[PDB]
Formats: structure tokens, sequence, C-alpha cells
């Protein structure tokens, strides 16, 4: 049945729709949005042949791990804006949505499963992360924040909601 | 802050003199207590503190006010990158002398106090003749999908003494097909979240609006 | 390009002079323009080069075939591997002498166009909805759960000029109202995959289907 509270659409379109509206402030950033210095992200794109044919546990791991990246790379501009008077008003609310949203949105996807799922289907030595992409703008880190949830995790928790007993 | 005294009046009512907190609008926070009127040692009579679950305890400055009522209320706002929904959230108040005054476990999303349902029209249905009420939600407010209401209709020969229909979460129409002809209705409608995502307690009813049948 | 051409019919027909790139199964993605020039340009009077976000610059195989009145549909068929969603994926077109053709940045996930719904079905209501009308999502087409769609209500011709209603994702029926009696109605239905998540262009509209009132 219904994974509780995340497989309500409208709950997790909160978090989807502020991560957009963050993304879409940021696009007139202009010279008053360098995050001086180069803060790494997760991967956000989707391949949606490889998607749809990789073992559904991965979805979980690349989710989970990939969020978890995230929500540090939101605290560290946190912090990285608590200092100086550097310009962009627009910015420290946009950001504090998204350290609330993203906490909220971690424990959402634990209960359901998301966690103990990556911890298992990760539990082997695999190869280097080989990617590593970074920002340094905070119009990329609102833009990364918007594609990774309306994106895999979105996503994944589609596909995960659809759980009943067999 | 009339908006947050009225409200904070509310709970002190139908909840406990204890700590009361609630959002508005799912992006904020305030907790407070009220409490006989001493003298100096004001808002630095105690410290608050706070911890979302697995991060570190953090403080939340007090401030202390005249309660309408001639107590003193002390009140704190949580930093809004901590008002996250869904997320057991520790709550303590610790008197000078270093002793546990209040202790709590919420739920953000489960103390939401909404601001009132705000345009509320009323018109006589197509040919049906049936009363179509019409509102906005509280303004500014997420999760409206989630928002159910209460309406409140009275009226009659001196003799208006209400009566409640509650509204699915979402909607924000009223369909009243068994009202008294030839009468001058009054309504109101109030908020609400759903649960079992959502708590609370209801909010202040809306501007009401009168019509004739 | 059978379903194809059509597609790529209907997104020309309303969007002439412009690349125009689409998805239909997010697996897939075409680019492509007709040119109101021929003769004198060959298979390598373009360069067609993309960049999904930090991932290196890549040409794009070009195909050319006779279209419309006089005029050449270039294509590039985006490999599947690159053809990679949630992440800006930089376009760039050039003629054979270094001219900048075109120039774009798009999402996959936002520029998908669908087959029509289907199996509508007109019907009335002894109710004020005069008619209610109840449909089908385009078939074979997952994430049901946010297609939007739009029906349109034909009059009688003479005049009757048109009424389009939006219809919220998901939901696949609506009650249409204030439908003049003593007239023949046709109503239609487009789709299209809704934000946040997604994005694109009106599907073709679903055979129609006509009611008298």
């Amino acid at each position: 049945a219904p994974p509780r509270l995340i497989c309500d659409s409208r709950v997790l379109e909160r978090y989807l729709l502020e991560a957009k509206e963050a993304e879409k402030i940021t696009t007139g950033c202009a010279e008053h949005c360098s995050l001086n210095e180069k803060i790494t992200v997760p991967d956000t794109k989707v391949n949606f042949y490889a998607w749809k044919r990789m073992e559904v546990g991965q979805q979980a791991v690349e989710v989970w791990q990939g969020l978890a990246l995230l929500s540090e790379a939101v605290l560290r501009g946190q912090a990285l804006l608590v200092k100086s008077s550097q310009p962009w008003e627009p910015l420290q609310l946009h950001v504090d949505k998204a350290v609330s949203g993203l906490r909220s949105l971690t424990t959402l996807l634990r209960a359901l499963g998301a966690q103990k799922e990556a911890i298992s289907n990760s539990d082997a030595a695999s190869a280097a992360p080989l990617r590593t992409i970074t920002a340094d703008t905070f119009r990329k880190l609102f833009r990364v924040y918007s594609n990774f949830l309306r994106g895999k995790l979105k996503l994944y928790t589609g596909e995960a909601c659809r759980t009943g007993d067999r | 802050d009339p908006k947050f005294e009225s409200k904070a009046a509310l709970l002190a009512a139908r909840g406990p003199e204890e700590l009361l907190c609630f959002t508005e609008r799912l992006e904020d926070l305030v907790c407070f207590w009220e409490e006989a009127a001493s003298a100096g040692v004001g808002p630095g009579q105690y410290s608050f503190s706070y911890q979302l679950e697995d991060e570190p305890w953090k403080l939340c400055r007090l401030h202390q006010a005249p309660t309408a009522r001639g107590a003193v209320r002390f009140w704190c706002s949580l930093p809004t990158a901590d008002t996250s929904s869904f997320v057991p959230l520790e709550l303590r108040v610790t008197a000078a002398s270093g002793a546990p005054r209040y202790h709590r476990v919420i739920h953000i999303n489960e103390v939401v106090l909404l601001d009132a349902p705000v345009g509320l029209v009323a018109r006589l249905a197509d040919e049906s003749g049936h009363v179509v009420l019409r509102w906005l939600p509280p303004p500014e407010t997420p999760m409206t999908s989630h928002i159910r209401y209460e309406v409140d209709v009275s009226a009659g020969q001196g003799a208006g003494s209400v009566q409640r229909v509650e509204i699915l979460e979402g909607r924000t129409e009223c369909v009243l097909s068994n009202l008294r002809g030839r009468t001058r209705y009054t309504f109101a409608v109030r908020a609400r979240m759903a649960e079992p995502s959502f708590g609370g307690f209801w909010s202040e009813w809306s501007e009401p609006v009168s019509l004739l049948t």
C-alpha cells in the first residue's frame, strides 16, 4: 500500500515547485551569484533507456546518495552565503527553503526504504566515482536542485510507491 | 502582531499553557508560553533549545511580550531553514536555574494554524436556485490541496442559529440545496489541514457573506 | 517517418522557420527543420553539434529528404546513449561556411510530443452539467498521472467559434456546461506532459465525437 506521505504526489510536488522557483529566479543572477569555489553536486541526467533497464534497487542507490551530496552542496552554499555582504537579496530564502526541503525529503525517502535499499545494493566494491560534477554559481546549484528532484527523485518515488503485496 | 497574538490566544484556549507551537504557511514556526508576569530577568529567565532529528542542539533567541491579558508571553520564531515538515522536532525550555520547564517533540506539519479563507462569495446557482459558495484558500499558503473547510450557514426569521457543513480538502466551493426560500442567509468559512499527512487547529472564520433566497 | 511525419508536420505546421526538437518516448529525440532554400545545399551543407551538460561536444549525423512545397527537411536522430533528460542539452547547427544557423539549449523532458488521446465519449447529464465527457490517455504512454488535457467544443457552424477547456493533469473526464440546446456539438481532446517534471507540446486532437442538445 502507498508507502505513506511521499507517495502523495501533492506532498512531494510542494518541493518540486519550490525548486522550480529557485531555479527560475537564479536565471536572472548576473555576476551577483558566484559561490566563489567549486561545490561538488550530483549528476541529474536520466537516460530513460538505461534507467528503465537497470536493477530497480539501483534507482534507490542513485537517488539516496545523490540527495545526500545535494544536501551537502546546499549546506555549503548556505554557509558560503552567511559569509560576506555579497549581492543577490533573493538567494537567502531559496537556500533556506532548499535546506529545509532537502531535510524533509531525506526523511521522506528513508521511510520509503531508499536508504536501506541504497546501502545494500551498494555493499559491494565498485568502480571509482568517475564523474565529479560541480557548480560555482547559485544558478547551477539551484538548476541542479530542481533537475534532481523533478528528475530521478520523482522517477524513483513514482515506481517505489507502487508496492502492494505479492 | 495581532494575527499572532490572536492565534496564540486560540491555542492558549484549546491547548495547554504548556509550550505551544504552530505554523501558518508551512515555512515557519513559532513556539511560546505565557506566564504570571514577574520582574526583570525577562527573556533571559530562560533558554529555548531545539533539535531537529540527527542535527546539533540549537538555541532560539526568546522574546517577551505583554499578552493582552495581563501576563507575559515568551516566544521564539524558528530560523526558516529549520522549519522542516515531517521531521521530529525536539523542543526544550530551561529556566535560569538550569531546571527544565517544558519538553516536547512535535512535527511541524501537525501543528498548523492557517490564516482564514478569503473572498467568500455566495451566488444563486444556475436555474437550480441553489446557493453556490465560493472562496479562496488562506493566502500565500502551500498544500492547498490538503486544506479542508467548514461552512457555517445561519439565517431565518430571527432564528438564524447556524448549521455546519464539512467540505472536502482542496475543494473551495459548497453547494447548499436545502435552504429555506425567501430567507436572508449568512455564511462563513474556516480552514484546517487534513489528516493524516497534516494536523492542526481550526483557523479563524472568514469574513461573512449574506444572501437572500 | 510515419506517425512521425504527422508529428513532425504538427510541430512544423505551428512552428515554421525555427529548429524544432521533440521526443515521443523520452528514449528518443529528433531535431529538424525545413529549408525554403534548395539547390547547392548538399548533405554537407550543415554541421550538427550538441552537448549534454558536463559532457564532451558531439556531432550528430544529419539527414535530408524532399519536403512540404519545394523544400527540404534536415534532421538528426540523437543516438539513444546521449538522449538523457533532466540535464541541459546545448544544440548548434552550423552552415558548411561556418555560418550559425541555429543555437539552443533544451531539456529532453521538456519537448515531449505524445500521441492523441482516444476513446472519447460525449454524453448528456440530467443535470445542469449538460455534457459529461470522458476519454483515454494516448495509448502506450506511462506516467499517465501527469498528462494534461485540453478539450475543444465545436459548434454547429454558421458561426459557433470554439470553447477550449483545460483538464487538470491525470483527470480524464469533465463536465461541460452552458451547452446551448438545439445544437449538434463536436468535442475533441488534446494532451501533453505536465510540468514541473516534464513539458512539451499539445498532441494532435483525438478522433471527435458529436452530440445533439
